[PDB]
């Protein structure tokens, strides 16, 4: 039937990719020996000798610190151990490094390994991408393997869940560099991105879970839940299915805007369970709000182009039709003119599982919301003002141009990034 | 994977790298006789890092020792952890180049700097995926200064696209322990400012201050100023031995510090520091250890950062903790203080966190710094170089070896466009 | 009486002069402190 | 159906709204910890979870002291974490720093938590508010509420239950102040105000409950029976059922007069109720002495414009009527003349219930009145004379002048409490 | 959460900050160690206004030590209660004022106040919400007067928002400790009318007669008068740490006690105060610590508060009690003593209880009163000051500083015009 395959790339790829693998042996029965102590699941787990599943998963790095945490964990005996392909020098940050000069040296094996994995398949559907913009090693092999995996396919449909760099919270002095960059060589190789920030996901932690100290894992725990719902209607069977094509068919207006943002609701702590009912209608409202919302930006500040819904466990058709139409009168909330119609529903019968010794309560139906909105476009216009400030005196441009790159290409990312903020605001003018 | 290879030269390079195997042994669990003798499988994991393994469980540092004259290493050899050396990599001379830059750089050090390569080459070839190199010194001093800035040039000129890392001991601004320090450290600089990738300066009138003021110490000796060091230089490269949650080698920092090639100069730090009874007087957490970085009180440089603008700041953490209580007080810190800040580089603030911390401690952290500030100091030295070069004392010593007058010009009119160099990047321009 | 008065009216201007020439110098660049984060108050859909 | 939502600020009214909804939990059989050991009360009560009831009540204050001292208590299990708001630091006594200064820290966040209860509701029709006039965060933060609460709505009522500071009695030294400027704000967006007076409560409960340790916990409690009495309408059916506009179109025959006054009948001792029986007239002729009114003014001094009779428990409608009858033959009291209709009449089903450890009796019969007369002026004279004597000097001035407040709004609300009182002067006059 | 920063300087500020800290750590069931060893969880609910928790469950005093002389706090620190500060917080000198204004607010304040704003700083940066700042000394001395000064400026104008609270000892009427004292008195009144909050006003005579009189004490000693002072402090801040039936913080007794920013110098004072052996004779209610407080006697400062008229005042009452009781005692005062009320201001009485009683008795009040008597001590002070001003006796040791005779002239006119608006503040006129 329909496979898809998923591939982790980088510190943060890699440790998602641990998070959701590990929700997704909980949410089917599987051991994480790959063996079933008792079948749809077939498009994520291969059946491999006798009784074993094998995820379809691939993860890179160029640095072997984080694959080898991963070989020695808990999961050492389900992933094969060709799938965990390792370097020697990360690329440091520098996104030329994982580029021009590392990634080179490893893409040939990287591709021949996904190629091995695919022609198993017979009804592959796509590829799911896991990356963060800000790191070396994330997008300069992001990039590199998206363009070559467009060449090869091209047909196949290719998502990304990116971690969009934070407006305030930030962890490197290259950031932009590598942002800009990547953002400028991938958006003509991209079908769908989903961003969050590390920031909102920090936010969120404090407000509605009541977590004081939120680790990595926590903000990984979220993401792996998030992914799963997208995943459940491929996984599961439901009133009204989606597959991977029809978000891009339904999300993408344009080739050149394809950056979405994705929530979750409830987002709830155990003890404030008991006093709230998780009613279709209340959590069809909590998606719209902006303190719910995973990326740092206002959705009041711009109009929403394109919005997918999908709901999971117990979910009534009617009230979904409801609580759709009660958004839609409401003002608060703005949609472009020119799309009438702004909404796709999914609804699937399998509710959220709750991971042993996790944060989030036992629910009964949840909501995975994601919109394409023009309120993306300040975050834009805020990278590119930090590219000009630290590009106007060559401030670590000689560490890029050491590695092969030359000092053109930022100059003509510059100009796409502006070139697609200027389509953003064509956008939002009504007619 | 990646290796570090170990040197150190002169008397207080070698004292300093005593003192940080003595570290690096107790951190990993090996006894002074070389035998593993840990408790954890992660001390093990990442071994081959710094040492070697021998036949039968025996694990050599890979380390090299260089020296003039041989009075110090003969204290390493018969003190403690003497033994875990091999001796083939002790070189020494007989003569000593006596406080004497041009002694150690052209006519002493001509004669061991071919056998100390050939030890370099020889560990060298024995490394998986080498990641650089780390020098122990001293820039006051002759053999020190001459062997170091030799060694550097000839590595860079055999690996340049490896990483350099040197742990110098600039002069103190008040008082000085030798007479012709000024040329020495104005002729070592002339080196360091083209052959290194990053470099980190320490000042003995710091590391006292520290000593009295912060942990209490009445009589402070050269034991425990090694003894921080030694804390430092472990704090630095962290990230290549344990597991954590956010990874930086040595590569990722030098790439976040050095913004353009001949501002690699960084002040260190170390955190927590505190007395045998003040310990019991304040908690453990992230804020405090924030609050010990960016002060100008624990930094080992003599260098008010107040004085001038950070360009880049890295912090690494030891221990678990909570990225976002991190990420918050370095926001905090950035947002508050936005007047130190140069205002073309957003988030001048790179970040590690390490899972393991150190043994017998919660957390730590360690303070990397790349101030202008540092600017003041290359000037204090520049200015006693001219005040003692117009009266031409001292310069017979130095001539009577081979070098000139013009030697001493170029390194003056270096070390004067770098101190201008740091000057003008502290202007808005916007 | 008066005199006296006015001496001290001057007095009380010069002091209050310095203490703003003072003052002028001193909020240019700051001081050093760290104390904690203060998150931001959520936005709302209101 | 037909909804209520209660909202209590400051240290008054956290603590009435305390003692109600313990006896609005005991009247429905509630345990503390929300559940039921066993249905009109979805009203206040709303359903959640598995047989778990989390009342519709807000509490707001900007002090921590009185919502912890709520959060540790007995009921810290029944009302939602979420709905008790705090803020860092209090009004001390300041009307500027209550509705300038610090209210608008949290303002948008309480007008959040009211606009998610409400949404939750279907036939919602008023809010009820509990304040106190002398407090600095109670006054301040109730204008500022009722402002955006009639912005926000203005079409549902909005009632008040306000402590009126008492003429002699006193715990603050700015209470005329804090007065004028809330009743100057609140005069235009309070549909009608109940009041009550701290010393007529303490010399109800020495002269009829025998009491003479009367600490604040006997006070709530009378206002909690009254309350009860009020809405036992909504909560309960009977003979004649009473709604919330049915008050407002009955009491305020002019938007500027809306100030009636509270009592409450039987008010008895344990050892004094099995010599007297109680019936409907003697209850219905106690309902009117000035020693048994709950606000320290006399009615005899002034005219009555409206009255409303609330009765419960064993009542037959004739009896009321006769006695009604007998009261307005009676020449002792007075009425307006353009009123000759000047009653409004109630009947329940349900009796008073009575809290265990309390200080009353139980009865089968009982009456709370609310009378809108013109012997309020008098007080508000009173009120006006105290501003004058502190304004003459700009006593405290200084205080409110450095939150931000104008010199110029005092004298607006000094001119329009003149105003108020020949309103209330002109009113009163027969023709 | 409301949390204050407490500061004590001079020999007076420190014995009696000393003793409230014994007082406070009782109270909360904090033994010497700094170990909690109570019996209620309200001792522990609200800890965070005084005390911060460090590392294995200990509690640290929010403190700050400061001297120019070594010896008080060497004493304070090796006697009982020593080890429960943090040594950090001691901040001496070495020269000492010498009972001189200019000494200890120009030539050692100038250099002690960098310190002791640094610690201030790192001491509220650690706070959460800070409510406001309290400050212990006198006024007769030199240091503890002009540091105090000194430092209050200063924090004035760091923090113009928070709440300044100060516990002046001012000089006694009959007896003097010092020569000098007025100079000292006057040039502190100069600075606290302008830079604080609001100030309470102790004299050592009251006490005195305090304990000879109502306690029966034979030989009262300086503990018993910093009991009797920490008790009052303990009193006015006990609505910060524990739930009350009606409770009042700082900020509120500061809007309802000063009607005019000029006059914030009370009167406290304290019930129940009985001996042992008439413990038994008497019984605890609302009535006789009603009739107690309002006691010209029992006043802790020496003035009678027959001879004006209160502006305002505040009763704090502590314990279970009935809120009824309380406003009829209150309206009783009020109509019983109606000649001693401003008429321009109704409702003079402010009134706030707290749940938890006083360690010790069932019930306790504090008595604090804003009385235009008080205008009396600063005509007396005046007087002095102009009596030993006209000869300018003494006047070279504090012009040999940098001072002026200016500054005499400005202090004493400031003076002069409270003195002037505290009378006329007696008018009616209506
Ligand atoms: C109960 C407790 O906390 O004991 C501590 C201790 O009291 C203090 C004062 C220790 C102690 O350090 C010193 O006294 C000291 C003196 C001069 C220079 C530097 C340190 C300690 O010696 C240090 C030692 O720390 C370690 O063991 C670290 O792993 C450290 N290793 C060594 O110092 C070491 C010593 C001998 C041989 C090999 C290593 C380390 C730090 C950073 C990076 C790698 C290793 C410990 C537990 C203590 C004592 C014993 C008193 C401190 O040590 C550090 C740097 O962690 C001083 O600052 C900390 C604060 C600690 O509270
Ligand atoms: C035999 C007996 O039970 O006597 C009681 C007592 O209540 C009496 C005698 C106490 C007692 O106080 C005195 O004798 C005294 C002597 C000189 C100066 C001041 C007081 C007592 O010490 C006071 C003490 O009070 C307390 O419980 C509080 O802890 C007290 N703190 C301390 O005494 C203390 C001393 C050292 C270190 C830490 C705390 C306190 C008082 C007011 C506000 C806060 C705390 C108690 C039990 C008594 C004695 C022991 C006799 C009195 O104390 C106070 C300040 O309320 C004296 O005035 C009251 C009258 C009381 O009847
Ligand atoms: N949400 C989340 N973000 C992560 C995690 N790990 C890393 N990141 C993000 O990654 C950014 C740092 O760059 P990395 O993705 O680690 O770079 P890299 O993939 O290691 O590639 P190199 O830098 O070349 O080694 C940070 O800004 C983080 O926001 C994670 O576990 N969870
Ligand atoms: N009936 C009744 N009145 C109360 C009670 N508690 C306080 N009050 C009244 O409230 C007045 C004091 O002002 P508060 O209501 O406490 O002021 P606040 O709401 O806390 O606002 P702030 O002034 O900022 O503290 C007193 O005069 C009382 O009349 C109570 O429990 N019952
Ligand atoms: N921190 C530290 N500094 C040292 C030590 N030994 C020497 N130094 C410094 O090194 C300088 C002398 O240089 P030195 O190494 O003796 O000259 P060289 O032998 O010719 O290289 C002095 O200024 C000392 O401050 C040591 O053990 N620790
Ligand atoms: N040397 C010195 N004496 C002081 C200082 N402050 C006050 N004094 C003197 O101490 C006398 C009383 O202070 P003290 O006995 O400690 O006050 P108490 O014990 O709390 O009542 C005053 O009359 C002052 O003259 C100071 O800072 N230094
Ligand atoms: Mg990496
Ligand atoms: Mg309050």
């Amino acid at each position: 039937m329909r496979e898809c395959i998923s591939i982790h790339v980088g510190q943060a790829g890699v440790q998602i990719g641990n998070a959701c693998w590990e929700l997704y042996c909980l949410e089917h029965g599987i051991q994480p020996d790959g063996q079933m102590p008792s079948d749809s699941f077939n498009t994520f787990f291969s059946e491999t000798g006798a009784g074993k599943h094998v995820p379809r998963a691939v993860f890179v790095d160029l640095e072997p610190t984080v694959i080898d945490e991963v070989r020695t964990g808990t999961y050492r005996q389900l992933f094969h151990p060709e799938q965990l392909i390792t370097g020697k020098e990360d690329a440091a940050n520098n996104y030329a490094r994982g580029h021009y000069t590392i990634g080179k040296e490893i893409i040939d094996l990287v591709l021949d390994r996904i190629r091995k994995l695919a022609d198993q398949c017979t009804g592959l559907q796509g590829f799911l991408v896991f990356h963060s913009f800000g790191g070396g090693t994330g997008s300069g092999f992001t990039s590199l393997l998206m363009e070559r995996l467009s060449v090869d396919y091209g047909k196949k449909s290719k998502l990304e869940f990116s971690i969009y760099p934070a407006p305030q919270v930030s962890t490197a002095v290259v950031e932009p560099y590598n942002s800009i960059l990547t953002t400028h060589t991938t958006l003509e190789h991209s079908d769908c991105a989903f961003m969050v920030d590390n920031e909102a996901i920090y936010d969120i932690c404090r407000r509605n879970l009541d977590i004081e100290r939120p680790t990595y894992t926590n903000l990984n725990r979220l993401i792996s839940q998030i992914v799963s719902s997208i995943t459940a209607s491929l996984r599961f069977d439901g009133a009204l299915n989606v597959d991977l094509t029809e978000f891009q068919t339904n999300l993408v207006p344009y080739p050149r805007i394809h950056f979405p943002l994705a929530t979750y609701a409830p987002v709830i702590s155990a003890e404030k369970a008991y006093h709230e009912q998780l009613s279709v209608a209340e959590i069809t409202n909590a998606c719209f709000e902006p303190a719910n919302q995973m990326v740092k930006c206002d959705p009041r500040h711009g109009k929403y182009m394109a919005c997918c819904l999908l709901y999971r466990g117990d979910v009534v058709p009617k009230d979904v039709n409801a609580a759709i139409a009660t958004i839609k009168t409401k003002r608060s909330i703005q949609f472009v003119d020119w799309c009438p119609t702004g909404f796709k529903v999914g609804i699937n019968y399998q509710p959220p599982t709750v991971v042993p010794g996790g944060d989030l309560a036992k629910v009964q139906r949840a909501v995975c919301m994601l919109s394409n909105t023009t309120a993306i476009a300040e975050a834009w216009a805020r990278l590119d003002h930090k590219f000009d400030l630290m590009y106007a005196k060559r401030a670590f441009v000689h560490w890029y141009v050491g590695e092969g790159m030359e000092e053109g290409e930022f100059s003509e990312a510059r100009e796409d990034m502006a070139a697609l903020e200027k389509d953003y605001e064509e956008v939002g003018v009504d007619s | 994977m990646r290796e570090i290879v170990h040197i150190q030269a002169g008397q207080c390079g070698n004292q300093i790298g005593a003192k940080f195997w003595e570290v690096i042994s107790d951190e990993h669990g090996i006894d002074p006789t070389g035998s593993y003798h840990g408790d954890s499988d992660l001390q093990l994991e990442r071994i081959n890092v710094y040492y070697n393994e021998a036949a039968g469980n025996k694990y050599v540092p890979r380390a090299i020792l260089v020296d003039l004259e041989p009075g110090t290493m003969d204290s390493v050899r018969s003190g403690p952890f003497g033994q875990i050396f091999r001796p083939d990599n002790f070189v020494f001379g007989q003569s000593g180049a006596g406080n004497n830059w041009a002694k150690g750089h052209y006519t002493e050090g001509a004669e061991l700097v071919d056998s100390v390569l050939d030890v370099v080459r020889k560990e060298s070839e024995s490394c998986d995926c080498l990641q650089g190199f780390q020098l122990t010194h001293s820039l006051g001093g002759g053999t020190g200064s001459g062997m170091g800035t030799l060694l550097i040039s000839k590595i860079r000129e055999e690996y340049p696209d490896r990483i350099m890392n040197t742990f110098s001991v600039v002069p103190s601004p008040k008082v000085s322990d030798t007479v012709v320090e000024p040329y020495n450290a104005t002729l070592s600089v002339h080196q360091l400012v083209e052959n290194t990738d990053e470099t980190y300066c320490i000042d003995n009138e710091a590391l006292y201050d520290i000593c009295f003021r912060t942990l209490k110490l009445t009589t402070p000796t050269y034991g425990d100023l090694n003894h921080l060091v030694s804390a430092t230089m472990s704090g630095v490269t962290t990230c290549l031995r344990f597991p954590g949650q956010l990874n930086a080698d040595l590569r990722k920092l030098a790439v976040n510090m050095v913004p353009f090639p001949r501002l690699h100069f960084f002040m260190p730090g170390f955190a927590p520091l505190t007395s045998r009874g003040s310990q019991q007087y304040r908690a453990l957490t992230v804020p405090e250890l924030t609050q010990q970085m960016f002060d100008a009180k624990n930094m080992m440089a003599a260098c008010d950062p107040r004085h001038g603008r950070y360009l880049t700041v890295a912090a690494v953490f030891r221990g678990r903790m909570s990225m976002k209580e991190v990420d918050e007080q370095m926001l905090n810190v950035q947002n508050k203080n936005s007047s130190y800040f140069v205002e073309w580089i957003p988030n001048n603030v790179k970040t590690a966190v390490c899972d393991i911390p150190p043994r017998g401690l919660k957390m730590s952290a360690t303070f990397i710094g790349n101030s202008t500030a540092i600017q003041e100091l290359f000037k204090r030295i520049s200015e006693q170089f001219t005040a003692m070069f117009r009266r031409k004392a001292f310069l017979h010593w130095y001539t009577g070896e081979g070098m000139d007058e013009m030697e001493f010009t170029e390194a003056e009119s270096n070390m004067n466009d770098l101190v201008s160099e740091y000057q003008q990047y502290q202007d808005a321009t916007a | 009486g008066d005199q006296r008065k006015q001496m001290l009216q001057k007095y009380k201007e010069e002091k209050q002069l310095q203490k703003l020439k003072e003052q002028r110098e001193k909020a240019k660049r700051g001081i050093f402190k760290v104390g904690r984060y203060r998150p931001d108050m959520p936005c709302f859909l209101l």
